[PDB]
């Protein structure tokens, strides 16, 4: 299955396959460093704590508004009713009924909204899950950096934690390259991969991993001749059937 | 209508490269209330019977301090894609496409293309800086000068945490690593690559074999820099183009003038004037007034906060928009259809 | 500069405040300005790190309407900063302060401001034949938290108003429709939070099991 994805992100399977200790030595160690990322930094759930810090804050915001006169003699209900008749009291239960659904009026507003970004926040999550969870994902940067292999869903407290798997190329060299090569009065070019020259000789690799192979007939693909295309190179390109007649 | 047969078939012998523009707002102008000058400027009595309603201001300035928060992270999440400023190379040889019109201009102090020099000029910002010292409001009295009246009223415009000078530098790196290394740079290590074997792995991504690219390199390098050479003439030519954008200034300048109009609403009580209610009534009456006055301008900073988040919401989702499409159209080749433009990306 | 009509004593704006004023004695018109103005923030780090604060000015050049003059007196695009040593190097924001100036409290320890930086300066070496190929890989594990739901509520607006007080729930039931509007509301953003939880968690309906022989070809989960 990893090597299926090898081969989605554009590399040959056979690189996973001469490589596997090295690749699953290398994902466990990445695995065993989100624990010591997640728990060496403070801020890391900093948004879930902010929805949870959020939503107390309003509410003790609201508990705390019953102090507000609105314009009444007094906060205070009953001591409104203690020393005023029901028609002078009428007038000041009427400011502070008028306040109080003010503010919660205002509450179920800034509710509505809070639970709009939050479902935009959902909805990213469960596309997150569908395309990085359930599948391999095409798209730069949406599951994570670099070429995406897989992700591992994680449930955490009013969210989700995804741990996306990701190839990231290392340790670049530099080659001198080719747009097409001649060879018999034709250009030549990649079937799958990139011309590319060590200095003497000319080579053809998988673009994603330096892998040179000798360029061959069925390495590559004949399109017209040598006089159309800028930066052509004159290089034998080797068919294999001549050696076995 | 299609000419649909069962056994025929209609195949493309040319092609045409086009260049088109999407517009996305980012960021929206970031605000702060002073209640007090707002409500009871300069009145220490309307003051003193502010305080017992206090917290809504509280409330007010942290739904504003949190759009204006947003603000820049809005334009962070756009922008600052790569930390990584790169650096286009000094020799501009790329097969014969050309990049003039989008690459920095060295004659220029701020460095912009001449594209962005293009829209920066034909959007109009509501100010030409964020410092108004008091003495050009006290001196420029008779020009009666918008923002002099909004700061008076206690409303204030803050600026951005980037500056235009590091939004171009942050675009430039962009362009400097797309041009000499195609979609590597935002995976991993930038690696380079000849910009005309970039556009054939581009041929072979849409399905074309990249020998059609190295056979009519000059044609599309020329069709290439023609459509980039009409993009900034249908840009100059439109006035409308940045619509968007000037909707999103207006809608701000917009609702801070209505915020200082709305102050002449007697909201029930006899005046609109707080020194006018004060200046002919002793304190209990004239605590009635200002109660009413105070109510309904409470309101209107209420009514212009709750404004001003769905604005935001609305803003935030552009932004996104905006940072998904430079992730999926600038640092890669996009499969999705009509999401970077129209045709084959 | 105003020229009043004889029958005309004051002036006034467009918020319908009295601007402009003819003096009774000798008849000139005056304009009346109010003396507060401009915007001012405070820049600190926590206060169980030290009581040292720098306090921006937005709309004063000090290149003055402030509190107090200090040996640090920066001018930004974003006002006046006193309180804080402008230093030549850049670093990452710490605190913003806006106008791409940022503020650290660094080391005999200070407030210092300085130009925030973008990142590390870099140039590839693009050349018309050359192209670089990498002969390894990493592999790269990274996180991703996203809020899916938030707390649902729910309202008496009975006890929060007129809390055991007969005479506040009489008068509070000519209004009525606005609490059942609320309680709407909050009932609705009550149900979406469920749905969002099913709609990211509950994709698949085959409750799948882990096998018991964790042998993965050397991958372990
Ligand atoms: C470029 O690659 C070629 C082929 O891999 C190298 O040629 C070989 O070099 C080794 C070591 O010198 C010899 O043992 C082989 O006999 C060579 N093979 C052939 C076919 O010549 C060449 O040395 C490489 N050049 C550089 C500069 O690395
Ligand atoms: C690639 O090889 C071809 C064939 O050997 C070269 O073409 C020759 O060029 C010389 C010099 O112009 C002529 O005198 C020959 O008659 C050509 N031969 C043929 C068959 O056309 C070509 O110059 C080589 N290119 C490079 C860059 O070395
Ligand atoms: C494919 O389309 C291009 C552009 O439409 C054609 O190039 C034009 O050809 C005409 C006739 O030779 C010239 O007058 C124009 O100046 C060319 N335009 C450009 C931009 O080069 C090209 O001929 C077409 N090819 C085929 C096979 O139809
Ligand atoms: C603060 O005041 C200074 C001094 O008036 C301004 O500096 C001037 O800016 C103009 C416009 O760029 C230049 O033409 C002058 O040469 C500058 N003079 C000096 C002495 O530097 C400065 O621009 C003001 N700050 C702001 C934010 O407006
Ligand atoms: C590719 O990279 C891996 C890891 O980055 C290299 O493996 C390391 O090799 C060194 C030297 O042999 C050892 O000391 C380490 O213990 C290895 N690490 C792991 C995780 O195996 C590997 O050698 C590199 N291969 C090439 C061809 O450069
Ligand atoms: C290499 C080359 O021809 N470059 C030109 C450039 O000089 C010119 O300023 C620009 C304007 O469109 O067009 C391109
Ligand atoms: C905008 C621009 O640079 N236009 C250039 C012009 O300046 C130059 O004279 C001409 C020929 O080189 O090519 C084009
Ligand atoms: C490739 O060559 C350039 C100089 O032309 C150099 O700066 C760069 O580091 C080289 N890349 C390598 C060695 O990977
Ligand atoms: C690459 O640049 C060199 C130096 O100008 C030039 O001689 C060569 O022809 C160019 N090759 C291509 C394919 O443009
Ligand atoms: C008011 O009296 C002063 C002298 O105290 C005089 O200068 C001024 O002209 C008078 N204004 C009138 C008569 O309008």
């Amino acid at each position: 299955q990893m090597a299926y994805r090898f081969n989605g992100i554009g590399v040959t399977q056979n690189v996973l396959y001469e490589n596997q200790k090295l690749i699953a030595n290398q994902f466990n160690s990445a695995i065993g460093k989100i624990q010591d990322s997640l728990s060496s930094t403070p801020s890391a759930l900093g948004k879930l704590q902010d929805v949870v810090n959020q939503n107390a804050q309003a509410l003790n915001t609201l508990v705390k508004q019953l102090s507000s006169n609105f314009g009444a003699i007094s906060s205070v209900l009953n001591d409104i009713l203690s020393r005023l008749d029901p028609p002078e009291a009428e007038v000041q239960i009427d400011r502070l009924i008028t306040g109080r659904l003010q503010s919660l009026q205002t509450y179920v507003t800034q509710q509505l909204i809070r639970a709009a970004e939050i479902r935009a926040s959902a909805n990213l999550a469960a596309t997150k899950m569908s395309e990085c969870v359930l599948g391999q994902s095409k798209r730069v940067d949406f599951c994570g950096k670099g070429y995406h292999l897989m992700s591992f869903p994680q449930s955490a407290p009013h969210g989700v934690v995804f741990l996306h798997v990701t190839y990231v190329p290392a340790q670049e060299k530099n080659f001198t390259t080719a747009p097409a090569i001649c060879h018999d009065g034709k250009a030549h070019f990649p079937r799958e991969g990139v011309f590319v020259s060590n200095g003497t000789h000319w080579f053809v690799t998988q673009r994603n991993f330096y892998e040179p192979q000798i360029i061959t007939t069925d390495n590559t693909f004949v399109s017209g001749n040598c006089d159309v295309v800028i930066g052509i190179v004159n290089n034998t390109v080797y068919d294999p059937l001549q050696p076995e007649l | 209508s299609v000419a649909y047969s069962n056994n025929s078939i209609a195949i493309p012998t040319n092609f045409t490269i086009s260049v088109t523009t999407e517009i996305l707002p980012v960021s929206m102008t970031k605000t702060s209330v002073d209640c007090t000058m707002y409500i009871c400027g300069d009145s220490t009595e309307c003051s003193n019977l502010l305080l017992q309603y206090g917290s809504f201001c509280t409330q007010l300035n942290r739904a504003l301090t949190g759009i204006a928060v947003e603000q820049d992270k809005n334009t962070q999440e756009v922008f600052a894609q790569v930390k990584q400023i790169y650096k286009t190379p000094p020799i501009k040889d790329f097969g014969g496409f050309n990049f003039s019109q989008i690459l920095p201009d060295p004659s220029k102090p701020s460095k912009r293309s001449p594209i962005e020099d293009l829209l920066f000029n034909k959007v109009t910002l509501a100010d030409a800086g964020f410092i108004k010292q008091y003495g050009d409001c006290l001196g420029d009295i008779a020009a009666r000068d918008l923002i002099c009246a909004q700061k008076f009223n206690g409303l204030t415009v803050l600026p951005p945490l980037l500056t235009d000078e590091m939004i171009a530098q942050y675009t430039s790196a962009l362009l400097a690593g797309t041009i000499t290394s195609g979609w590597t740079f935002g995976a991993g290590p930038a690696l380079q690559i000849p910009f005309p074997m970039q556009m054939a792995y581009r041929f072979n991504g849409i399905g074309v074999t990249q020998n059609v690219l190295y056979e009519n390199q000059k044609l599309i390098a020329n069709q290439f820099n023609s459509a980039i050479g009409k993009i900034q003439d249908s840009l100059s030519s439109t006035p409308s183009a940045l619509g968007k954008l000037q909707d999103v200034v207006n809608q701000n300048a917009q609702a801070l003038n209505t915020l200082v109009k709305q102050l002449s609403s007697n909201f029930g009580a006899i005046s609109s004037v707080l020194n006018d209610i004060l200046s002919r009534l002793d304190p209990p009456e004239a605590e009635v007034q200002i109660d009413r006055l105070i109510t309904g301008r409470l309101q209107s900073l209420q009514t212009y906060v709750t404004q001003q988040l769905i604005r935001a919401a609305e803003i935030r989702a552009s932004a996104n928009l905006a940072a998904t499409k430079m992730s999926e159209c600038v640092l890669g080749q996009s499969k999705r259809v009509d999401f970077c433009g129209k045709g084959y990306h | 500069n105003k020229k009043f009509l004889p029958f005309q004593q004051f002036g006034r704006d467009i918020a319908d405040t009295t601007d402009a004023v003819r003096d009774p004695q000798t008849l000139e018109i005056l304009d009346i300005t109010p003396c507060s103005f401009g915007g001012v923030s405070v820049i600190t780090p926590g206060t169980n790190t030290s009581n040292q604060v720098a306090v921006l000015y937005q709309d004063v050049n000090c290149t003055w309407r402030v509190y107090s003059t200090g040996s640090n007196v920066f001018q930004t695009r974003a006002g006046c900063l006193i309180g804080a040593e402008h230093v030549n190097n850049s670093y990452e924001c710490d605190i913003p302060i806006g106008a791409g100036i940022c503020a650290s409290y660094q080391t005999s320890q200070s407030i210092i401001a300085y130009t925030m930086s973008l990142g590390a300066e870099n140039s590839v070496a693009y050349s018309n034949n050359s192209i670089a190929i990498p002969t390894n890989f990493t592999i790269s594990v990274t996180t991703e938290i996203l809020p899916v739901s938030m707390t649902k509520t729910s309202v008496d607006c009975t006890m929060y108003i007129c809390g055991d007080s007969t005479e506040c729930s009489n008068l509070l039931l000519q209004y009525g429709s606005f609490c059942t509007q609320l309680n709407r509301a909050l009932t609705g953003i009550a149900v979406e939070q469920d749905k969002n939880t099913q709609e990211v968690f509950a994709q698949v309906k085959q409750i799948y099991k882990t096998p018991p022989i964790k042998d993965f070809g050397g991958f372990n989960f």
